[PDB]
């Protein structure tokens, strides 16, 4: 069936007129769409922006030393995507999908989209069961349900990842004694750290078993 | 509007010239018309573009070096701050109300200096070495850049001498 | 020791103070020393100083 | 000669713009400029889009014309490293500056590079 | 009032007086004429320095560039639509925008001759029926009454077929791609089950 | 080449095209 | 013609009460920029202003 019906997909191309502080602005790629992954001959990614009626304003998912003037950008076709599902458990990506342990490629996973729409009034109800932190301080006070977002806020070495860290931490201590459906399954998500710093959380992760 | 689909006009492709010998004889006698309307052209000197808050842009001066002293012709000096692609951005060192817009720029040749040497004791100077104590010109002396750089580490040794203030709360 | 954008004085204070500990040996007896020194210090102009 | 030789644009400050008519220099390479009175090194910013680069100055751009020859070295700023730099002092583009002679580089590092990945991340305390 | 439609829409300010010159010219049917008579005021500012003067000296009268312009342009191959150009484009001091209006007329131009520069690459040269096919192949990649001109080229590392290069869109038919994507395909496929 | 100094147009007018649109357009017979 | 020098006055020629400007800046293509000594309500673009 797929090469029964084989369409030569088209490919639209554009050239890099200026290139510098991770912005390319790349002439042509007609068809672009707005947040759309485009693709740069040096091998580096994008993601269109700003689309101007003369250029395309194209962040660049790397180091911008590799991309000159007059490179040709190919544009993918598609939004900007992760890998999702069970196969990315244990698993330390970069921040689009790809993995970063050296473990090898994310098996049993599947694409999808990083903007979508929230889910409306029909898709929700009410939070009604306890999503249990650990720290007591916490679980007393300021109680937390699940499907309720709760802002961890504080001055800067305050007890913030801490309180972060400890409810992972908990949740491997409850997944052990609840049943399959009850079982919370933690993202850590680690923005403008360290390496150093994420290198001792993945060793405590590994350490407790969460 | 690409830059190779522009280098390729370069080259002649029109093979019809219906236009070209008829204004290339009537250009000079039109140019000789006006003529007395042309300010000279002007490629190593400069001429003023534009002058206000102390700041005038300067078009030609083809090859003024950056951070150089150059001269208005109304006598007061300037200092080619920015040199661009079409203009020269200079700081002029005075008023600049004695600055109008084609006037001339001459070009000096020297980055911004200063008469230094044993003549410019005991003399009150301006901030660009003309001396305001009314007596003469500044004799037994050598003009000096006055952006040279620091020496270095190695051009360098520790302090040892005392240099007395005469003031007891410094000195002690 | 990477000095960015500091006094010339401390660098030079710290280079004749780290001879004298022997931390810099000067002449043939170079491959002895312990310590490096890179210098981009505060009179340089702002390219040598976010490289240094 | 003339291609990976490119002139000075435009100067503003410590900031130097220079157009070359073909093969533009990568992002972070070196430019040497002749015909100044010391050794000008330009580490290149941006790729300005017009067939120009614009470039940082590791020294003063004092001097500097709107005609003068650039000459691209096709690889960023590289220091010498190894045991031979141990006892010296170097300034940012690597020439000593302790007036005790040359270098004696084990190698000349490209002083931009990547960090270390997450998989060489020494964790112990 | 009304005015003919352009073939492509493109860019401002100087793309959009190109756009008008050929709305004018499409109606005086002197398309061809106007488009000539540009490459000429090119040559024109090649060979004389006076004329260059008059676009890119900011020391020049606004009236002073205005007269040499209609005292030059007098009833010969004046065709009235390049010369009443001329003075709205000296009135404004825009005769520097040449170079750059008449590189938008000429892509103005092709998209009304109906004609595209295409590229092929195959794998080894063609026979004189690969190259009609191939032809007629290609015009599925073109959605209009549109002539394609070939700039046939070699490249071993396809494995046949062959690859158009569009200079704005590359359609990839070589064998080396089907059989990539065909790998990709069934490398994935088989993770699924 | 010397008509580098013809590559780039500036403008002393954003309304650049109301000026060649009210001289192009009576231009036409 | 030519510009007058910077910080010399201006008279606006029609105006119901004598408007008096002074020359700020040169902006260049021939153009001073000045600032009104009264009220500029009513000014035309073309009106004759006379150097001084
Ligand atoms: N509950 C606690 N008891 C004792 N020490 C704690 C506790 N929470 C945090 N700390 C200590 O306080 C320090 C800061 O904790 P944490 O890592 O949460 O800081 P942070 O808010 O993330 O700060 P930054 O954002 O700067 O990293 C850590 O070194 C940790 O050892
Ligand atoms: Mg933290």
């Amino acid at each position: 069936e797929w090469e029964k019906s084989y369409q030569p997909p088209v490919i639209h191309l554009g050239r890099v007129l200026s290139v510098g502080d991770g912005i390319a602005r790349v002439y042509g790629l007609k068809s672009v769409q707005a947040g759309e992954l485009v693709c740069f001959d040096s091998g580096v990614k994008g993601m269109a922006l700003n689309l101007q009626a003369d250029h395309v304003g194209v962040v660049v998912f790397g180091n911008d030393s590799v991309i000159h003037q007059g490179d040709l950008v190919y544009r993918t076709g598609q939004i900007v995507n992760v890998p999702i599902g069970p196969g990315t458990l244990g698993r330390v990506t970069d921040g689009l999908g790809q993995p970063i342990d050296g473990k090898g490629p994310l098996t049993n996973v599947r694409s999808s989209l990083v903007e979508v729409k929230a889910p409306g009034i029909i898709a929700r109800q009410s939070v009604r069961e306890p999503l249990f932190t650990g720290v007591k301080a916490v679980d007393a006070l300021v109680p937390i349900g699940r499907g309720q977002r709760e802002l961890i806020i504080g001055d800067r070495q305050t007890g913030k990842t801490a309180v972060a860290i400890d409810a992972i931490i908990h949740q491997k201590n409850c997944n052990e004694q609840v049943p399959k459906a009850q079982r919370v399954y933690c993202v850590y998500v680690a923005v403008g750290q360290k390496r150093s710093t994420v290198a001792q959380l993945v060793k405590l992760f590994t350490q407790t078993g969460a | 509007a690409d830059a190779k689909a522009l280098d390729e006009l370069r080259k002649p492709k029109f093979s019809s010239k219906y236009l070209i010998q008829h204004v290339s004889q009537k250009l000079i006698p039109a140019v000789k018309e006006w003529e007395k309307s042309y300010q000279p052209p002007v490629i190593h000197l400069g001429r003023v573009l534009s002058v206000g808050d102390g700041i005038a842009r300067v078009y030609g001066l083809k090859s003024v070096q950056a951070g150089e002293l150059v001269c208005f012709d109304s006598g007061v000096k300037g200092m080619a701050l920015n040199l661009q692609a079409d203009h020269v951005g200079v700081v002029v060192f005075g008023n600049d109300s004695v600055i109008h817009q084609g006037d001339l720029v001459y070009r000096t040749g020297q980055i911004v200096n200063v008469p230094i040497g044993p003549g410019t004791l005991g003399r009150v100077t301006d901030g660009l070495g003309q001396p305001i104590d009314g007596k003469g010109p500044l004799t037994n002396v050598r003009s000096s850049l006055v952006e040279v750089k620091a020496p270095g580490i190695i051009a360098r040794q520790s302090v040892r001498e005392p240099l007395f203030t005469g003031v007891k709360a410094v000195d002690a | 020791f990477a000095g960015v954008g500091e006094r010339t004085r401390e660098g030079n204070d710290l280079y004749r103070e780290m001879i004298e500990s022997g931390v810099i040996k000067l002449g043939a007896e170079r491959g002895n020393s312990k310590c490096t020194l890179v210098y981009g210090q505060m009179n340089e102009p702002p390219g040598a100083r976010a490289r240094v | 000669p003339a291609i990976d030789a490119g002139y000075v644009s435009q100067v503003i400050g410590p900031v130097v713009d220079v157009r070359f008519d073909g093969e533009l220099p990568s992002i972070l390479s070196s430019l040497e400029v002749e015909g100044h009175s010391v050794r000008l090194v330009l580490e290149v910013a941006q790729h300005m889009g017009d067939n120009t680069v614009r470039c940082i100055a590791m020294d003063s751009t004092d001097g500097l014309v709107r005609g003068q020859k650039v000459v691209d070295t096709g690889s960023p700023i590289k220091v010498p490293v190894g045991r031979g730099t141990l006892g010296r002092i170097m300034n940012v583009i690597g020439e000593p500056v302790d007036e005790q002679g040359p270098i004696d580089a084990a190698d000349i590092w490209s002083i931009h590079r990547e960090a270390p990945e997450f998989t060489e991340q020494s964790t112990e305390q | 009032l009304k005015l003919p439609t352009a073939p492509l829409q493109l860019s401002g300010t100087s793309a959009q007086i190109a756009t008008l010159l050929w709305q004018v010219a499409a109606k005086e049917n002197q398309l061809d004429k106007v488009q000539d008579e540009l490459y000429q005021f090119i040559e024109l500012f090649k060979q004389h320095s006076e004329l260059r003067r008059l676009a890119t000296d900011p020391f020049v009268p606004t009236l002073v560039r205005t007269k040499i312009i209609s005292s030059v342009l007098k009833d010969s191959g004046a065709s009235e639509i390049t010369k009443k150009l001329f003075e709205a484009l000296a009135d404004e001091g825009a005769l520097s925008a040449l170079l750059e209006v008449t590189v938008n007329y000429e892509e103005l131009m092709l998209a009304h001759k109906k004609e595209v520069y295409c590229t092929v690459i195959t794998a080894e040269p063609l026979d004189k029926l690969e190259r009609v096919e191939l032809t007629k192949k290609a015009e599925k990649f073109v959605d209009a009454g549109f002539k394609l001109v070939m700039q046939e080229k070699i490249d071993k590392k396809l494995l046949g077929g062959f690859v158009i290069e569009f200079s704005d869109r590359r359609v990839d038919m070589s064998t080396a791609k089907k059989v990539e994507e065909f790998n990709n395909f069934v490398n994935k496929l088989v993770l699924s089950i």
